[PDB]
C-alpha cells in the first residue's frame, strides 16, 4: 500500500497497452519516412489531425514527441 | 557517542550489589523517589536515603535493607529489625566473626605500629597486604581505615583494590557522616577513574555515576563542583551514554550550582548543550519539575510559566534529600522568568505579577525596583498603575558601521602608504 | 523471482501470495530443532527471520495496537503470533554475543541498520535517532561495500521522514539534504540509466549492480520523499 497503485491499469497494462503501442508507432512510421509533403502530391492532412485526438482518447505521453 | 558503539553491545548489565529489590510499593510522589531506584544500585547501599524517608511518610519497608549492613556498625542494623518487634533468633554469626575480628586485629594493629615507627618499608607494606585485606571486614574500626590510606594507597595490585576500596570508603565515610574523610576521597576516587585501569563499558559508567555522590551531601558548600563535573569529562546530562541511567537531581542542582553562585549570561551554553541532547530527549519525557523550569522558560511562555514554575516550588520544599541551596533556587526560579519574560515587552502589570506569585504588591514593586537595581532589565515603572514599562525600539542602527568603516581604512592604509 | 516479473501487471501480486509461505517455512524452524540447542550457529534462521518483518509498514504495525487489540483470540495457540514487533525487539538483543563470533566487518555492521527501521515505524521516532546516535557506523559502512550501504541510506532516510511527521522541520531538513545533494536517489535503488548526460563510460560493472538491487514492493515512493 506505499507504492501499490489501484487495480485498472494493472488489467489494462496486461490486456490493452501493447495495442496503444502499436497505434503510436502505426501513425509515427507513415507520417515521417511516407506520407508528408517531403515529396509532392498524396495529401497528408486527414491522417496528420488524428494522432492528437488520439492522445485524448487514449494516452498523452505521444503528444511531446 | 564513539563510547556508544560499544555500549549498545552490553545493553544495561551493571555491576549493582543489591540486585534491583528497593523500597517497594510506595505511597506519595513517584520522581523524587525513583532516584532511589538508580542510586541503591550502582551506588551500592545508599542507607541515609533510608532513614530519611520515614519522617514524611510511614515505611516498615527501610527494615529489609536494614538487616543486610556491617561496615556502618554491625549492631546498628540488630536494632532496627528488633525495635519493628520482629523475632530474628538466630543472630550468631556476626556475634561470631566480629568478634574473631578483634583477635586478628591484635596482630595487624601491632604490625602497624612498629613498621610507620621504623620508617620500614616492608613490615608496612606486609602490613598494608595484612591491614587493606581487613578493613573490609567491618568499619566500626574507622580511625584504623583513616590511618591506614592516609600514607600508602599502593597496595600489592594498586589501582583494583584501590578503587574499590576508596569507593568503599567515600560510601562508608558519608555513612558515619565522616564528610571529611569523604572529601579526601573526592580527591582520590575522581583521579582513581581517570586513570582507568581497563575501561570497560560495565564500569566505565559505574565510575561516572560514583562521580555524583561526593557532591550530593552539602555539609561544606560542596555543588561548586559544576565546576569540576563540566572540566573532568565532556558535557553530558547524565555522565553515562547508557540512556537506561536517570538522575534527576544532578540537572536540579547543576542548574542550582549555575545560577545561585554564578551569572545568569552562563545558562544558555546549558539550555543548549545539557537541556536538547538525546539522553535529554529521553529525560524530557519524564520529570515534571525540570521540563516545566526549562521548556516554558525558552518557549517564552509566561501565564502557565510563572504558575507552574510557582508550582514546582511545592515539590522544591518537599525535598528532605539534604542540601543548603533548595531556597535560593526558589527565589531564582522566579527572578530568571521575570528578566525573560520582561525583556522584550511593552508594560507588565505589578498587580498581575503579585496576583500570580502570590506576594503584595508592594513586595512585587521593590523586586521589580532590585531587578533594575541589579540592572538586569532597562526599563521604568509607571507608579500611578503599579505597572513596569520596557520600550526599547532602538530605531537607526546605520551608525554602528559608519565611524570605524573608516576609521578602519584610515588607519590601515597607513600600511601601504609606509614604504 | 519478485525481481524479474513486471511490477506494473497482474502477475506481480499473483507472485506476493508466497510471501506468507516462505515465513510459514521458517517459522517452522524453532519447535522442530537439534543442533545445539538455539545458539551455536542456528541464530542465521532469526536473522532470516527479520528480514521478512523489518519492512513491514506503520498499518500493518498497528493491526494488534490500533486495529481492535481486544477483539483477537488470546490462547497460547494465538499467542504465538500476537507477540508480533515484541520479536522485532527480541530478535534484536539476545544473540548480539553469537553474532559477535564473525570478524567480518561486512556481515557483522549489517544488522543494526535493519534493526533501526523497526522502532522507525513500530514506536516513537526517538527510538530510532537512539539506536543510530549510538552507533556512528558511517565511517565504517564507508569501508564496507554497496548491498550494506543500501540500508545506511534506506535508514537515515526514515530518521528525517519521521521528524517530519512529528513536525521537527529543522532536523527533518538536516537528514533529507544529504540524500538530496545530488540526482542519485535512482542509482542508491540501483536502476539508473546506462545514459542521462554526456558522462556515463562504464558497462563491464553496470550488470553486477543490476544483480545486486531491493526487489519492487520494498521501495519507498519518490514522489511522497521529494513531498515530505
Amino acid at each position: 500500500a506505499v507504492s501499490g497503485e489501484d487495480t485498472q491499469d494493472r488489467t489494462d497494462r496486461l490486456l490493452l497497452t501493447p495495442w496503444v503501442k502499436f497505434l503510436w508507432e502505426s501513425y509515427r512510421q507513415c507520417l515521417d519516412l511516407l506520407r508528408n509533403n517531403s515529396r509532392v502530391e498524396r495529401l497528408y492532412h486527414d491522417i496528420a489531425q488524428q494522432a492528437f485526438k488520439f492522445c485524448l482518447q487514449y494516452t498523452r505521453k505521444a503528444e511531446f514527441r | 557517542y564513539d563510547l556508544t558503539t560499544r555500549i549498545a553491545h552490553f545493553l544495561d548489565r551493571h555491576l549493582v550489589f543489591p540486585l534491583l529489590e528497593f523500597l517497594s510499593v510506595k505511597e506519595i510522589y513517584n520522581e523524587k523517589e525513583l532516584l532511589q531506584g538508580k542510586l541503591d544500585l550502582l551506588s551500592d547501599t545508599n542507607m541515609v536515603d533510608f532513614a530519611m524517608d520515614v519522617y514524611k511518610n510511614l515505611y516498615s519497608d527501610d527494615i529489609p535493607h536494614a538487616l543486610r549492613e556491617k561496615r556502618t556498625t554491625v549492631v546498628a542494623q540488630l536494632k532496627q529489625l528488633q525495635a519493628e518487634t520482629e523475632p530474628i533468633v538466630k543472630m550468631f554469626e556476626d556475634p561470631e566473626t566480629t568478634r574473631q575480628m578483634q583477635s586478628t586485629r591484635d596482630g595487624r594493629m601491632l604490625f602497624d605500629y612498629l613498621a610507620d615507627k621504623h620508617g620500614f618499608r616492608q613490615e608496612y607494606l606486609d602490613t598494608l597486604y595484612r591491614y587493606a585485606k581487613f578493613q573490609y571486614e567491618c568499619g566500626n574500626y574507622s580511625g584504623a581505615a583513616e590511618y591506614l590510606y592516609f600514607f600508602r594507597v599502593l597496595v600489592p595490585a594498586t589501582d583494583r583494590n584501590a578503587l574499590s576500596s576508596l569507593w568503599g570508603k567515600l560510601a562508608s565515610e558519608i555513612l558515619m557522616q565522616n564528610w571529611d574523610a569523604a572529601m579526601e576521597d573526592l580527591t582520590r576516587l575522581k583521579e582513581t577513574i581517570d586513570n582507568n585501569s581497563v575501561s570497560s563499558p560495565l564500569q566505565s559508567l559505574q565510575q561516572r555515576t560514583w562521580l555524583i555522590h561526593w557532591s550530593l551531601f552539602v555539609f561544606f558548600n560542596h555543588p561548586k563542583g559544576r565546576d569540576n563535573i563540566i572540566d573532568l569529562f565532556l558535557y553530558q546530562p547524565q555522565y553515562l551514554n547508557a540512556i537506561q541511567t536517570m538522575c534527576p537531581h544532578i540537572l536540579r542542582y547543576l542548574t542550582t550550582a549555575v545560577i545561585t553562585n554564578k551569572d545568569v549570561r552562563k545558562r544558555r551554553q546549558v539550555l543548549k548543550d545539557l537541556v536538547k541532547v538525546i539522553q535529554q530527549e529521553s529525560y524530557t519525557y519524564k520529570d515534571p519539575i525540570t521540563e516545566f523550569v526549562e521548556c516554558l522558560y525558552v518557549n517564552f511562555d509566561f501565564d502557565g510559566a510563572q504558575k507552574k514554575l510557582r508550582e514546582c516550588e511545592s515539590v522544591l520544599v518537599n525535598d528532605f534529600f539534604l542540601v543548603a541551596c533548595l531556597e535560593d533556587f526558589i527565589e531564582n526560579a522566579r527572578l530568571f522568568i521575570f528578566e525573560t519574560f520582561c525583556r522584550i515587552h511593552q508594560c507588565i502589570s505589578i498587580n498581575m505579577l503579585a496576583d500570580k506569585l502570590n506576594m503584595t504588591p508592594e513586595e512585587a514593586e521593590r523586586w521589580i525596583v532590585n531587578l533594575i537595581r541589579n540592572a538586569r532589565l532597562d526599563a521604568k515603572i509607571d507608579s500611578k498603575l503599579g505597572h513596569v514599562v520596557m520600550g526599547n525600539n532602538a530605531v537607526s542602527p546605520y551608525q554602528q558601521v559608519i565611524e570605524k568603516t573608516k576609521s578602519l581604512s584610515f588607519r590601515s592604509q597607513m600600511l601601504a602608504m609606509n614604504i | 523471482i519478485m525481481q524479474n516479473t513486471d511490477p506494473h501487471s497482474q502477475e506481480y501480486v499473483e507472485h506476493l501470495k508466497d510471501e506468507a509461505q516462505v515465513c510459514a517455512i521458517i517459522e517452522r524452524v524453532q519447535r522442530y530443532l537439534e543442533e545445539k540447542g538455539t545458539t551455536e550457529e542456528i541464530c542465521r534462521v532469526y536473522l532470516r527471520r527479520i528480514l521478512h518483518t523489518y519492512y513491514k509498514f506503520d498499518y500493518k504495525a498497528h493491526q494488534r495496537q490500533l486495529t481492535p487489540p481486544e477483539g483477537s483470540s488470546k490462547s497460547e495457540q494465538d499467542q504465538a503470533e500476537n507477540e508480533g514487533e515484541d520479536s522485532a525487539v527480541l530478535m534484536e538483543r539476545l544473540c548480539k554475543y553469537i553474532y559477535a563470533k564473525d570478524r567480518t566487518d561486512r556481515i557483522r555492521t549489517c544488522a543494526i541498520l535493519c534493526h533501526i527501521y523497526h522502532h522507525a515505524l513500530h514506536s516513537r521516532w526517538y527510538q530510532a535517532r537512539d539506536l543510530m546516535l549510538m552507533s556512528h557506523l558511517q565511517d565504517n559502512i564507508q569501508h564496507a561495500d554497496p548491498p550494506v550501504q543500501i540500508l545506511y541510506n534506506r535508514t537515515m532516510v526514515q530518521l528525517g521522514i519521521c521528524a517530519f511527521r512529528q513536525g521537527l522541520t529543522k532536523d527533518a531538513h538536516n537528514a533529507l539534504l544529504d540524500i538530496q545533494s545530488s540526482g542519485r536517489a535512482k542509482e542508491l535503488l540501483g536502476q539508473g540509466l546506462l545514459l542521462r548526460s554526456l558522462q556515463e563510460r562504464n558497462q563491464e560493472q553496470e550488470k553486477v549492480e543490476r544483480r545486486r538491487q531491493v526487489p519492487f514492493h520494498l521501495h519507498i515512493n519518490l514522489e511522497l520523499l521529494e513531498c515530505v
